[PDB]
């Protein structure tokens, strides 16, 4: 906002049986793509380096509400169950999940993000008037130090 | 008296920009005139001209060329810009001589 | 006429060694990075 | 698995990386010179004063 | 104003937008490395230049001895010296490749960037010329005299220009000293212009081997070209060091190991290879004035090049005819060089006049003509 970086952006953690895609996606004008990306890859980094207990406490309380939210109605419950079993084997209760969340702390995050983010070759999908995103190489280097 | 044609065709293969998949008129240096003509090109013809070049560059950077079967052929080269060009040069040549009057 | 003579040749040696090794290394890194481009592939897929 | 182990303890954090180059270089110097000097001298056996010194150092007058 | 800190900093915005985020074609070749090399080259000469200057004594009675002392007494003095004298060559080599490149790819269509270039060359040339006199050896001395003495061919306004330039009636101390000052100065002036050179360039971006809009596919200078550049550096620095560390004087004539003596003239007076081609043209015309002009124009001609482009295409890549004419020219310089390292006796002389005669002829008539003719074969 301070810089009008984009239009929208989102963090996603798609999970598949044996794999998954962790990242983000933003939409933006042809001339702010760069600054935006830059900042994004940046934040990502900060994750592995200087994440605070304030950031997590907040993230947890957010996640909690978000999980609870997925179970607002009947349709959204069967979905979860249809899934939970099929994917996880058992079925995880908000009580279980929650505790699994209350257990996380700053230190824990920096370690996991580091594990799957830091110095890793990423996948990139650019679509549209992207003349400013350019060079995987650069994009690659944005995967370390911050 | 096919002397000429024989030559033009020779030189054509001599310069060999086909090897890159270019068209005579792709290689045209973008002076003010050319600059103008290109702007007039119908979306498609222009968008095509583009790729061809972006393709050619990627080759040159790679230090490769197109496989012999894909090169362009003297008679299949489409002078897509010449017409647009000539006119520009005609239009300008007019203006110019009229500002002397 | 050139007392250095010796030390200068002793240097030439050292210089040739470092040189050769450091050029090799750089050449890798140059290629490495550039790979991204030389390996690149493009297609022209209009809407037709 | 040196490449692995290396990428982990060494080339990972841009800090330990640098720290390696430093120390690493130290070793390199300390031992590159030896080799070089040694090689050079060998190619000049008995021509250098380092060799023909014994002939005047404490053996004359 | 901005997020990161190299676009909102009135300084890093100049160390960035000129060497890191700089839009570069993706297909420029090795003939584009000479740019940075030329720079790096300067960065070095100046440095070794000072380091020497800190031990030199500009005086017709100490110049030689100082340089000598510099070599025999100063720590790594000899090394520092070699590097400088050889840095000179390395400098020219890089410049000539740089220039050739520009000619073979019509980079000279970048008018300003070009003209600044030419000047830069001129300055570099003058610069060496003075630096050569400093060691005050036979060649140092005589090269001075032979050249400076040309000026006296100009009518009226010259017979004076010379005695003014010498600070006396012949090349002597008054000269040495002022030359030293000049040699200290010019390098900086080069660095200066070089800045302007790179600016006029960044006004259009690099020309690419194909000679067609690069906008369709440009890459960031870093790491692509920064990396390429450094490799290029090493691939040169090697022979530069290799010759300067194993064959020091391979290039430099010996008569310059003999303290200058205005009373006796060396058997043969001939410059360093990079001035040979010119020397040869100067000596082709028998008439101080004419030869002078030929020398001048032999290098000044460059300015014309732009106005002598007739092809509808830019680079010679797709113009076979021009290409050979181009190589005929290059070889034409080699010859002139050689002819310059030889005396003034048959056959040399005749070969001499021809070579020079063909040198101008090419850049003046062939190139522009074969260009036109070329165009018509494309049917344009
Ligand atoms: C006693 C001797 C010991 C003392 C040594 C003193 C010198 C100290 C130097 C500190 C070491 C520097 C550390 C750099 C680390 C930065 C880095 O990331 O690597 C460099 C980085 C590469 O990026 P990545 O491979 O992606 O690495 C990512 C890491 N996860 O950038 C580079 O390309 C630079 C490295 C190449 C250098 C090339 C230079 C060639 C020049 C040689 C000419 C010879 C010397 C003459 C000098 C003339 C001076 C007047
Ligand atoms: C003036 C002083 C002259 C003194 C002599 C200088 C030293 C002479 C050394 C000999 C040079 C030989 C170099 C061999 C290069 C051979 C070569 O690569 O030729 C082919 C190749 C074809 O290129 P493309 O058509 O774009 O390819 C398409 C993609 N595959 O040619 C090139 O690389 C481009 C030519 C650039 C090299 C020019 C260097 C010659 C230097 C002389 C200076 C001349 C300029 C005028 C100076 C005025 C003062
Ligand atoms: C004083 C020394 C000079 C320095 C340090 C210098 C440096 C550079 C640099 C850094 C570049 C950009 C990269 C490249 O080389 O393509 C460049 C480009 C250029 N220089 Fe020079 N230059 C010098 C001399 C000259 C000379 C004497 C000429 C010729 C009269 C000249 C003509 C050009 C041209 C035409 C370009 C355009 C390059 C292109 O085609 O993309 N320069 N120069
Ligand atoms: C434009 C870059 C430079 C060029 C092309 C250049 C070239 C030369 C040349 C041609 C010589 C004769 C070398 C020999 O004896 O074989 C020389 C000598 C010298 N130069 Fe430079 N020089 C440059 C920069 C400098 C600078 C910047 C200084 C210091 C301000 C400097 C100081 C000297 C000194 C002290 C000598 C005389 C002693 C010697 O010959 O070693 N030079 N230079
Ligand atoms: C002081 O004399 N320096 C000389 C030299 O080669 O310095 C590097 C030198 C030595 C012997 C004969 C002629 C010269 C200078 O000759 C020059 C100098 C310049 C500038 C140009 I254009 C063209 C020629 C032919
Ligand atoms: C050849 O040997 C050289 O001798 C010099 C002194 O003579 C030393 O300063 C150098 O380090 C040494 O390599
Ligand atoms: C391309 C870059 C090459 C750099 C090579 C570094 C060579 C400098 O090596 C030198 O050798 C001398 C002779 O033993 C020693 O006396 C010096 O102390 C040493 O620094
Ligand atoms: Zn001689």
């Amino acid at each position: 906002v301070e810089h009008k970086l984009c239009h929208s952006f989102q963090t996603f953690n798609t999970s598949y049986s044996d794999t998954g895609l962790f990242g983000f996606h933003f939409v933006a004008d042809p001339l702010s793509i760069d600054d935006m990306m830059f900042c994004a890859q940046g934040e990502w980094m900060r994750l592995c380096t200087s994440t605070t207990e304030s950031e997590v406490k907040r993230a947890k309380n957010h996640l909690r509400s978000a999980m609870v939210a997925q179970l607002d109605g009947t349709t959204p419950v069967c979905e979860t169950i249809g899934s939970h079993l099929l994917n996880y084997g058992r079925r995880i209760s908000l009580e279980e999940w929650d505790s699994r969340i209350s257990a996380v702390d700053a230190r824990m995050v920096r370690d996991v993000c580091s594990k799957y983010i830091y110095d890793k070759c990423p996948a990139l999908a650019a679509v549209g008037p992207i003349e400013q995103l350019l060079d995987y190489n650069r994009i690659r280097s944005g995967m370390y130090w911050i | 008296g096919r002397l000429m044609d024989r030559i033009r065709k020779w030189y054509y293969n001599a310069a060999g920009f086909n090897k890159y998949g270019l068209m005579r008129d792709d290689t045209l240096y973008e002076d003010d005139d050319v600059k103008e003509a290109l702007k007039r090109l119908p979306e498609d013809l222009y968008n095509e001209r583009m790729f061809r070049i972006k393709r050619a560059l990627d080759l040159s950077l790679k230090h490769r060329i197109l496989p012999k079967e894909q090169w362009v052929k003297y008679e299949e080269d489409k002078p897509y810009l010449e017409p647009y060009l000539k006119e520009v040069i005609r239009e300008r040549l007019e203006r110019e001589a009229w500002n002397k009057k | 006429a050139e007392p250095e003579h010796d030390q200068r040749k002793r240097m030439g040696l050292k210089m040739l060694l470092i040189s050769a090794l450091l050029t090799s290394l750089l050449y890798y890194m140059k290629r490495h990075k550039w790979s991204v481009l030389k390996s690149r592939k493009m297609a022209y897929r209009p809407p037709k | 698995a040196l490449l692995r182990q290396a990428y982990s303890a060494l080339f990972r954090r841009t800090s330990t990386f640098a720290l390696t180059v430093v120390l690493g270089a130290v070793l390199f110097e300390r031992a590159f010179d030896q080799g070089a000097d040694a090689i050079f001298e060998h190619l000049n056996e008995g021509k250098l004063w380092k060799h023909i010194k014994h002939k005047y150092e404490a053996s004359e007058e | 104003m901005a997020p990161n800190i190299r676009k909102s900093h009135p300084l890093l915005k100049m160390i960035n937008n000129s060497l890191i985020d700089l839009p570069a074609p993706s297909n420029i070749s090795a003939w584009w490395n000479f740019g940075s090399l030329l720079a790096v080259c300067l960065m070095t000469q100046i440095l070794t230049g000072l380091l020497l200057a800190m031990h030199y004594t500009a005086d017709t009675s100490l110049a030689f001895s100082s340089v000598a002392h510099t070599c025999r007494n100063v720590q790594y003095g000899w090394l520092i010296r070699n590097l400088h004298a050889n840095g000179a060559s390395f400098f020219f080599i890089c410049i000539f490749l740089h220039i050739g490149r520009g000619l073979y790819y019509g980079s000279y269509l970048y008018k300003e960037t070009w003209n600044t270039g030419v000047i830069l060359l001129l300055t570099l040339m003058a610069t060496a010329f003075v630096g050569y006199v400093l060691p005050w050896g036979q060649m140092s001395f005589w090269g001075a005299t032979v050249i400076t003495n040309l000026f006296s061919a100009i009518p009226y306004i010259g017979h004076t220009l010379v005695e003014w330039a010498w600070g006396g009636f012949s090349v002597d101390n008054p000269t040495l000293t002022r030359f030293f000052a000049l040699h200290f100065l010019l390098p900086f002036a080069i660095a200066g212009i070089t800045i302007i050179h790179l600016t006029f360039l960044h006004e259009s971006g690099s020309n690419n081997p194909l000679g067609i809009s690069s906008d369709s596919d440009k890459i960031p200078f870093h790491p692509y070209y920064s990396f390429k550049d450094i490799l290029g550096l090493t691939l040169m620095l090697t022979p530069f060091l290799t010759l300067a560390l194993f064959s020091p004087n391979l290039l430099g004539d010996p008569e310059n190991f003999t303290p200058a003596n205005p009373l006796v003239t060396p058997p043969h007076i001939k410059p360093e290879w990079y001035f040979l081609f010119a020397y040869a043209i100067l000596r082709s015309i028998p008439n101080k004035l004419g030869g002078v002009l030929a020398l001048a124009a032999s290098v000044l001609i460059l300015f014309l090049i732009p106005f002598l482009h007739k092809s509808k295409q830019r680079t010679m890549t797709f113009r076979p005819l021009s290409q050979t004419l181009f190589w005929l020219l290059v070889a034409n310089l080699l010859i002139l060089t050689w002819i310059g390292s030889q005396p003034v006796e048959h056959p040399f002389i005749i070969i001499g006049q021809m070579a020079s005669l063909s040198y101008f002829t090419i850049l003046l008539i062939l190139f522009p003509t074969i260009g036109t003719l070329e165009n018509k074969m494309l049917n344009y």
